[PDB]
């Protein structure tokens, strides 16, 4: 089904309506109406600082790796996380640790080089890294942005009880 | 009409390749072996021509590898020997073809470890 | 399972033969894939011809070029494999016509034909080093001004070999070897085992 | 053998338009360092010019010959219309990069695969 | 050199990066020789060296204004390939975010058209919008842009519960904001001025130069790739082309505020009628088990683990599927060996078949014009560059 | 210091960085949080180890407690079960 | 009679019959020097053929337009002198011409 | 094999126990192959792996706890599909797909067998056999890996 | 304590070089970063200027190669962590107008003194000290004579510690350049005794740099106080008249009395927004160039110098006007060169 | 959330009545074609000019 967007007698009053429409400007003032009304309207800015735009529970954010209530570290690098990173992003070496359970030695997100896809919450079977809703973490170096375990840990420490209720409301969905 | 040319086609010269990795890179033209740890054959039906490995060198600041030769991770298939010979004359990097080696046949029968006699 | 219309399937193979027919001397090969789209191939010296009947011809008119594009089976003697994918707005239908070039054969140009090429052909040129005949401006298009090497070739490192940063000393950007700070990882993923073909 | 031809015939006609070619960047070189505000000197820049049409002086197929005038011209084009900034001129002249010894001492001092 | 200048990379009139080297006779242009690749990033091999799944991401970067509908044409191919379809809910998802997202390319098209044109308003007043719509992308993806939802298989989790009802409320009065640009601007005593008589293309010449898109329809050339060759469920749906009379940057205009229009109504019917369902097929081969399962059943685990480590493994071929995003014919052709990772992926962006129109379009023409068409041709150069 | 106990060294040429800039390091190790964690005693021979939570857990593994003279250990979460 | 097509450049073309009529006339006589049992001169002549005997037949343009389809009546003339410069240009061409030479060995062999 | 499973009883454990210092045997991951009891009889002379009992609770493993110390050892995790008994040096240090994989010749003894030296980012991880029909077919040494 | 050299010479490289250096900011100083970060070596940069003014130096150095730490002269503490993890100190502390609060003994000697002398307590393999070329205890400038103060201190502070001795240096940025061809804004050019008996010869910067760097990364050099000289000498007169030359701008060399001129460098030196020209500055434009008898610099530190002519069209191409900026050296005719 | 003076102010100026539709958001053989040619489309009966 189709549609003419712009498809198409002379009359005293016809012409006299189009010759008043270019000499006193008519459609002009209309528009002029237009803006004058939003003036009126109450203006959608957020001071940003003091209120925040909403992000529901899927934002991706900021990379975390949570540990168990009991304290031990999730992760167990099974490192499927670093084969499905679309950039190259995480790096994983691993080693039994003296527990002779499977940890990571060093797991180093570049940041710079993460495009926050998000994939990594999806594959991790543990759920050990995951997307933590904060997104504030400008730097003023380079090198801040690399983060290795330690910096993603803390970061899962310290976003833990969001992180939790988010995963919380989303789980079933996934 | 067609015009006659002996030189092997070298194109060297339009590859755009630097000096220093047309000359010094040495290729293998090898088909892979199988990991030991499974028992499929499917990865050791092509043959593969691989340059030389290089410099690997741990990153200062976060310990990462770090690697100079580009063309490293360039590892590319070719389904029989004589078109990855090829390959390597034109482009002008160096080969040493590795001859396919298969499993010989070998003879099984269910039969033959019931014998006491041996 | 996708929902097949073996309507489309049989018509395509049709018009496969029509054109066999008609163009004995240039289509090698007409095949009507599975996902029912329909592929004539064609000798490199049938480019200006096979095209031309397709955009003129009232049977089978193809007005306009989808695209044109170079896949490099390094193996192949011929190692690029220029694809033209053409779409019929009266008879609703989309053919590809695909060809074979070698490095130093040139192709000839479509821009005769469909002036929709005069830039695709130029981004075949610089990322695959097929040359086209007859091209009004061949020129690099998508690669640096001063690049060295087709990218898009099979045979090309993906980072490349030169890369730029700012030196005081010259106060310019200058090209120095790629040195990468941590080096593509490059996963092995083809598993040993294959897939009974259905 | 038996190759079809891309623009001459025969090593000979393909040299004539080699020699085309050089004529037409000697005649630029000048004009570009000028163009450009480049630091160089033209006598300097035209050594180039000799080193670059030299460096595929070996070639001997009249088709690789027939690509590389092709590619040569159009690089030509680029320059003398300042599609191509002085960056990018320069980078010709390798200026910034630390030239390498080809001794082999001198790299057994210093890398690990030479 | 006739004054050749340097439209210049850095240019608020020229989105993105466009060097278009000009050379014009005072204000009159003579030749128009666009510049390419300053935003070419090799989209192209990256993916050839990618598995599937990690290749989707990409697409929403080709163009992002227009995030997912770039998405469905890689899904669409790699489901071709592998002969399997989305299930019914996740086919009306990708038509109901299909053209949510049309209208968001459209709001940036006549929006940023505008900016340079001069007029700031429009802008502001729909960019209030478009952020009311990314929050539908985000509370369905988790990314404002950029989302990855829409995955080779169907989506990646159904909608959240509650935001059909939201992309009601918005749907339900987007018009009024539509009609309001009018009032300002497809009457406009100025607008008209500048954008009518200003590119006209020729039916037989749009064709010609490959454009297949609101360049052809606005030309009269009636074709939408949505009702001739339909894609997902959009033949369910019933809607009406914009086609295009007089075609010039005015009347292809009309088009483009015409199918803010028309992707209202279907919109509403999707909401009126999407399925109860699942959203992704039920073949672990292809998509990836649900967490629960993975975490309980053996063999969900073991497909979880090689479809994120290793891949779909399409069966060899090759496909050239086009939809009908919101600039133009979208089509992906994505030749595949049996891989887990794609051997080719030719991009065919609507936008490197507008561009070289530009030469065709822009002669003997104003300096501002040249603005006015690079914004009729809603050039990303993302696409373009690929 | 760190889990693995990264020591830059006095001699290092890395320990530069910290200098005016602390260094990441984590309290509560986890090395040592599941063996401050009580074994979990059970009945029968078998016990599972969701993680806790199920979905939000780990791959559901059955552990075998079947000799006291070893309290299985989920290779996940480290948690010793005494029979 | 029509006001415009709607395509944008196409014009209006009155006694439009009678364009068409010279035009189907003219390929058919070019086809006739085509090889005998040329593909191409069987097949264009059938399609001409019926193109034609449909004009001549019908004196109403809007129902012409139905019988060959074509949309409007304008786009078939462009059509058949297209065609008619093809003919022109494949009798140079010579396509009935048996094939210049078979692909390479394993040239189309797409699994690799 | 199947999308999904419909196996919804419960599972059944074995018991981990010491084969010695190179092979982790986490036998809760045998599928009762045989292999190992053939190879550590066939290939290797051993004859110490046999099979335990009947029923689902067959393990293969050895009835007294005798370390499985032979040459020619470390090439049952090679043989063992699943990861059951699999290398305790080479835990848990990497995954296979990152492992770039160099085909070389094992100088630790004169047979000069075949092997493949697997490197992660610039040090070796594993050395693992491969098939040379004359000098070692699919087997190397305790000490060559 | 060392770092073994791998990668393939280039940014993203590893050489083993941690270094001080603790007036960076500088003209020589930017070049030394330069070739120390291309290199790879690990610099750290000690600075007391804003943090925006450091800013250029960061993107030379790769990621982690560059650490910039916060110093102050008079507070011992800074210099003692800046060489905590160093092993070589580079020193170019210098100035030419005394400031008010820091005296020509201070940037030259007082200062370069400490730094070394915790630079050893430290345990640096080994410490560059920079001091200008000919300087006598005795001579006429107390800048160059305070210099010489130092290169002794610092020896007895720290023994064995090369002393480059740097003669004026030419580049982008210099003074000795830009200065006289700056003399266009007045009208006429000064000259002491005419621009004569001044003879004066010229190093690039990068030459001093490149050699600079080479001493870090060589045994050969301890306790050497090599002089980085030239390629050719000049009396002052071509080299001011050349500056115009490339500038293109007109000469009127003018005979003024050192003794009145002296005074024209104190009304600058007056001002107080870093004085144009020094009292001492005049005194040492005037100081004729030493002839070399002493451990030679550049080639015997592995850099052959690099002639003025060369690169003086880069340095004073900003000096030219509309037209004249588009003039290059080979057309105009370089000045004659006086040994003497 | 506006007094209905300056809300009419709006609505006048607009031309329309914003209230409804607000900014703030609240809780031989046959020559054979390709396919068969395409049928003409259909002029939307709705709306078939704007
Ligand atoms: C001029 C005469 C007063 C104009 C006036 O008050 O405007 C609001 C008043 C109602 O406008 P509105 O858009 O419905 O106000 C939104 C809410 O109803 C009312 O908004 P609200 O719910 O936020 O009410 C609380 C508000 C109440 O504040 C006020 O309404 C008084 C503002 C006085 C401005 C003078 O106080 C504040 O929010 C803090 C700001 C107080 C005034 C800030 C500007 C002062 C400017 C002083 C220099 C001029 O405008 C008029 O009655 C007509 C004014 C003439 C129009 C032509
Ligand atoms: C001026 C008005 C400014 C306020 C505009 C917004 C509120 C009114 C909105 C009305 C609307 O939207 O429709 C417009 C309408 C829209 O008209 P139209 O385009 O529908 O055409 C009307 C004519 N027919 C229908 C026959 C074609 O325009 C008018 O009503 C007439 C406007 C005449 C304007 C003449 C020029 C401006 C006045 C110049 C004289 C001086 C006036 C006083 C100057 C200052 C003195 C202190
Ligand atoms: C006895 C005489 C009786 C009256 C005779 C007619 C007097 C007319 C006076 C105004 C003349 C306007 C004019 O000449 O038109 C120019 C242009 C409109 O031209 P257009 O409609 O495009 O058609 C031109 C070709 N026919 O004008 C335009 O529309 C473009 C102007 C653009 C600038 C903004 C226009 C809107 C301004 C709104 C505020 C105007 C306030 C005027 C009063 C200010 C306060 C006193
Ligand atoms: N042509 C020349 O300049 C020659 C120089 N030399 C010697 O070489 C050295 C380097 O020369 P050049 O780079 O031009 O000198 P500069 O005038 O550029 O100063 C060098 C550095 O020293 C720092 N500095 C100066 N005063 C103090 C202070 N009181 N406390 C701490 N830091 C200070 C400055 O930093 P900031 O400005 O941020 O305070 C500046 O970055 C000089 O010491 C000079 O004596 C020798 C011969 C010729
Ligand atoms: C400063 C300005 C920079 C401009 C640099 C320039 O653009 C880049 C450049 O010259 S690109 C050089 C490539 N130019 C060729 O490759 C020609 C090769 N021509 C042949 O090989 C002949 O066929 C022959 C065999 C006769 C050679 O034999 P001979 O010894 O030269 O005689
Ligand atoms: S996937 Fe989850 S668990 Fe496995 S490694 Fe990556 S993060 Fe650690
Ligand atoms: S081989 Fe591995 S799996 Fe087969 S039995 Fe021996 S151990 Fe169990
Ligand atoms: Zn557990």
């Amino acid at each position: 089904t189709y549609k003419y967007v712009n498809k198409k007698e002379v009359d005293m009053k016809s012409a006299t309506d189009n010759a008043a429409r270019i000499l006193m400007w008519t459609e002009l003032i209309r528009g002029l109406g237009m803006t004058l009304s939003y003036l009126f309207r109450e203006p959608a800015t957020i001071n940003y600082p003091f209120e925040k735009g909403p992000l529901s529970p899927r934002f991706r954010g900021e990379h975390a790796l949570r540990r168990y209530p009991s304290g031990e570290e999730r992760c167990i690098a099974c490192k499927l996380c670093e084969a499905i990173c679309p950039a190259q992003a995480i790096t994983i070496e691993a080693e039994p640790r003296a527990d002779g359970s499977r940890r990571t030695t060093r797991y180093d997100i570049d940041m710079t080089k993460c495009i926050y896809c998000g994939f990594c919450q999806e594959a991790c079977p543990v759920d050990a890294i995951v997307e933590g809703p904060n997104f504030e973490f400008s730097t003023e170096t380079h090198e801040e942005l690399l983060y290795n375990k330690e910096k993603l840990l803390n970061n899962g420490d310290k976003w833990e009880a969001e992180i939790a209720a988010n995963i919380q409301a989303d789980y079933l969905y996934r | 009409q067609l015009i006659t040319v002996d030189e092997k086609l070298d194109i060297t010269t339009l590859t755009g390749v630097p000096e220093e990795h047309i000359k010094t890179r040495k290729v293998r033209i090898f088909v892979p072996a199988r990991n030991n740890m499974q028992s499929g054959v499917n990865n050791t039906k092509k043959w593969k021509m691989e340059f030389d490995t290089r410099e690997r060198w741990e990153n200062p600041l976060m310990g990462w590898a770090s690697t100079a030769d580009p063309l490293s991770n360039m590892v590319l298939t070719f389904s029989a020997k004589e078109d990855a010979i090829a390959f390597a004359e034109k482009n002008g990097w160096s080969y040493d073809v590795e001859e396919k080696k298969v499993p010989k046949p070998k003879s099984k029968s269910y039969g033959a470890n019931f014998s006491w006699n041996k | 399972v996708r929902p097949r219309s073996d309507v489309t399937h049989k018509q395509l193979s049709a018009f496969g033969e029509y054109v066999a027919e008609i163009l004995p001397k240039y289509v090698q090969q007409v095949q009507v894939s599975c996902l029912d789209e329909l592929e004539i191939c064609i000798h490199p010296d049938g480019v200006i011809p096979t095209l031309t009947f397709l955009r003129d011809h009232t049977n089978a008119q193809f007005k306009s070029l989808a695209d044109l594009t170079a896949v490099d089976v390094p193996t192949r003697q011929n190692r690029f494999e220029i694809v033209y994918n053409l779409l019929s707005l009266r008879f609703n239908s989309r053919i590809r016509v695909k060809t074979y070039a070698d490095e130093l054969t040139p192709i000839d140009s479509i821009v005769s034909v469909h002036i929709a090429a005069n830039w695709y052909e130029r981004e075949v040129w610089d990322m695959f080093g097929v040359f086209f005949f007859n091209h009004p401006d061949l020129r690099r298009i998508l690669t640096d001004y001063g690049f060295e090497g087709h990218p898009f070739r099979k045979d090309f490192p993906l980072t490349g070999y030169v890369e730029l940063r700012y030196d005081d000393e010259v106060k310019r950007v200058v090209a120095e070897p790629v040195e990468l700070a941590q080096e593509f990882r490059k996963f092995d993923l083809n598993s040993p085992w294959e897939a009974f073909p259905a | 053998t038996s190759v079809k031809p891309i623009f001459s015939r025969d090593l000979n006609e393909a040299k004539r338009r080699v020699r085309e070619l050089y004529r037409a960047w000697y005649r630029e070189v000048p004009n570009t360092v000028h163009l450009m505000q480049l630091d160089i000197t033209v006598k300097q820049g035209r050594d180039k010019v000799r080193e670059m049409f030299m460096k595929n002086a070996h070639v001997t197929d009249p088709r690789v010959v027939d690509l590389l005038v092709i590619k040569g011209k159009m690089e030509l084009q680029e320059t003398i219309k300042v599609w191509k900034q002085r960056t990018h001129v320069m980078r010709f002249f390798h200026e910034t990069e630390t030239p390498r010894p080809k001794d082999f001492l001198s790299k057994f001092y210093m890398g690990h695969d030479p | 050199t006739n004054m050749t200048l340097n439209f210049g990379p850095q240019h608020p009139a020229a989105h993105g990066v466009l060097r278009l080297v000009l050379e014009l006779s005072g204000e009159m242009v003579r030749k128009c020789d666009p510049h390419i690749g300053l935003l070419h990033r090799g989209t192209e091999k990256l993916i050839e060296y990618k598995t599937y799944l990690q290749a989707l991401p990409y697409f929403d970067r080709l163009d992002y204004v227009s995030m997912m509908c770039n998405e469905q044409a890689y899904s669409i191919a790699v489901e071709k390939l592998l002969n399997i379809q989305p299930p019914p809910r996740a086919q009306w998802i990708r038509v109901l975010f299909g053209e949510i997202t049309r209208i968001l390319n459209h709001i940036m098209a006549v929006t940023t058209h505008a900016l340079d044109i001069g007029a700031m308003t429009p802008f502001f007043w729909m960019f209030e919008e478009r952020e009311k719509m990314f929050e539908f992308y985000e509370r369905v993806s988790g990314a404002r842009m950029h989302a990855a939802y829409i995955r080779p298989g169907g989506v990646h989790q159904d909608l959240p519960l509650g935001l059909l009802d939201d992309i009601y409320e918005f749907s339900k009065n987007f018009s009024l904001r539509i009609d309001e640009v009018e009032e300002m601007l497809t009457n406009n005593r100025i607008w008209r001025n500048r954008t009518v008589d200003i590119g006209v293309v020729t039916a037989e010449d749009a064709l010609n130069y490959g454009f297949s898109g609101v360049m052809l329809r606005g030309s009269g050339i009636q074709w939408d790739l949505r009702k001739t060759q339909p894609y997902d469920v959009y033949d369910q749906v019933e809607f009406d082309v914009p086609i295009g009379s007089r075609g010039d940057c005015y009347d292809r205009y009309l088009c483009r505020v015409e199918e803010m229009r028309q992707s209202l109504r279907i919109i509403e019917q999707c909401l009126n009628k999407m399925p109860p369902g699942e959203i992704k097929v039920d073949d672990a081969k292809v998509s990836p088990p649900k967490r629960a399962e993975m975490k309980t059943s053996m063999e969900s685990l073991i497909h979880h683990f090689k479809l994120y480590t290793e891949g779909y493994q399409v069966p060899p071929g090759a496909t050239y599927t086009a939809i009908e995003a919101p600039k133009g014919e979208f089509g992906v052709y994505l030749v595949s060996d049996g891989s887990s990772r794609p051997y080719r992926c030719k991009i065919k962006a609507p936008g490197f078949a507008h561009l070289a129109g530009l030469d065709k379009m822009s002669k003997g023409h104003m300096l501002a014009d040249v603005v006015a068409i690079i914004g009729t041709q809603d050039i990303v150069f993302g696409e373009i560059d690929r | 210091i760190t889990h693995t106990g990264q020591v830059y060294d006095e001699k290092d040429y890395r320990r530069v960085r910290f200098v005016d800039r602390q260094k990441e390091v984590n309290e509560n190790f986890a090395i040592d949080l599941i063996a401050q964690q009580p074994v979990n005693e059970v009945e029968h021979r078998i016990i599972a180890c969701d993680g806790g939570g199920g979905a939000l857990g780990h791959p559901k593994v059955y552990i075998n407690l079947d000799k006291e003279t070893k309290t299985g250990t989920c290779g996940y979460c480290g948690l010793q079960f005494k029979q | 009679l029509k006001k415009t097509t709607g395509l944008v450049g196409l014009a209006v073309c009155d006694t439009p019959h009678e364009r068409l009529t010279i035009l189907y006339t003219k390929t058919l006589d070019i086809l006739k020097h085509f090889p005998k049992h040329a593909a191409y001169r069987k097949y264009t002549e059938q399609i001409t053929n019926e193109k034609l005997d449909m004009v001549k037949a019908e004196p109403d343009v809007k129902k012409l337009e139905a019988l060959l389809q074509g949309g409007e009546v304008e786009e078939v003339i462009l059509q058949a002198e297209k065609e008619l410069s093809l003919a022109r240009k494949m009798l140079k061409w010579k396509p009935w011409e048996p094939l210049v030479e078979e692909p390479p060995a394993n040239q189309w062999k797409w699994p690799i | 094999g199947s999308d999904r499973s419909r196996f919804l009883e419960g599972k059944r454990a074995v018991e981990d126990k010491n084969i010695g210092p190179l092979v982790k045997t986490i036998m809760t991951r045998c599928i009762q192959c045989t292999r190992c009891i053939r190879f550590a009889s066939e290939i290797a002379g051993v004859d110490d792996l046999g099979t335990t009992g009947r029923g689902n609770d067959m393990q293969v493993g050895t009835y007294i706890e005798k370390m499985f110390m032979s040459e020619l050892s470390g090439n049952v995790i090679d043989i063992c599909p699943v990861g059951a008994l699999t290398s305790k040096p080479y835990a848990f240090t990497a995954r296979p797909w990152e492992t770039r994989k160099t085909e070389s010749i094992d100088v630790m003894d004169a047979v000069g067998s075949n092997i493949v030296v697997s490197t992660r980012t610039g040090e070796v991880m594993r050395i693992l056999p491969r098939m040379h029909e004359d000098i070692n077919e699919e087997w190397i040494s305790d000490k060559t890996r | 304590h060392a770092v073994i050299p791998h990668g393939k010479g280039g940014r993203s490289s590893v050489s083993g070089v941690v270094a001080t250096v603790f007036g960076a900011t500088g003209f020589l100083g930017r070049y030394v970063v330069n070739h120390l970060g291309r290199m790879g070596s690990q610099v750290i940069i000690p600075y007391r200027c804003d943090v925006y003014d450091i800013m250029h130096l960061r993107l030379m150095g790769d990621l982690g190669q560059l650490t910039f730490l916060e110093w102050d002269a008079r507070d011992k503490d800074s210099i003692r962590k800046a060489v905590q993890h160093s092993n070589v100190v580079i020193n170019l502390i210098g100035r030419e107008w005394e400031t008010r609060n820091f005296d020509f003994e201070d940037v030259f000697v007082n200062i370069p003194r400490a730094i070394a002398q915790a630079s050893k307590e430290a345990g640096v393999e080994r410490f560059i000290h920079v001091s200008h070329l000919n300087a006598s205890m005795k001579s006429s400038s107390k800048s160059l004579r305070s210099k010489a103060v130092g290169e002794k201190e610092v020896r007895s502070v720290f023994p064995e510690a090369i002393i480059i001795r740097p003669s004026d240096i030419f580049g982008r940025e210099d003074r000795f350049l830009n200065h006289f061809a700056n003399y266009r804004w007045f009208l006429a050019v000064p000259l002491v005794s005419l621009g004569f008996k001044t003879v004066k010869q010229p190093v690039y910067v990068a030459d001093v740099s490149k050699g600079i760097v080479n001493a870090t990364k060589d045994p050969d050099a301890v306790g050497k106080t090599f002089a980085f000289t030239g390629p050719n000498r000049y009396l002052l007169f071509h080299l001011v008249k050349y500056i115009f030359g490339m500038t293109h701008r007109t000469f009127i060399p003018y005979p003024l009395p050192l003794f009145v001129y002296s005074w024209i460098g104190k009304l600058f030196g007056l001002s107080p927004f870093e004085p144009w020209t020094t009292k001492d500055k005049v005194e040492r434009i005037h100081i004729s160039d030493v002839m070399p008898t002493d451990l030679p610099g550049l080639e015997d530190l592995g850099v052959q110098p690099t002639p003025l002519e060369l690169k003086s069209i880069e340095v004073l191409r900003r000096h030219r006007t509309y037209r004249w900026l588009s003039s290059e050296i080979e057309e105009t005719k370089p000045a004659k060169t006086v040994n003497y | 959330s506006a007094t209905r003076v300056i809300q009419k102010l709006r609505n006048w100026a607009s031309g329309q009545d914003l209230q409804a539709k607000l900014q703030l958001r609240y809780q031989e053989k046959k020559a054979v074609t390709p396919a068969p040619p395409m049928k003409r489309w259909e002029l939307s009966k709705d709306q078939p000019y704007l």
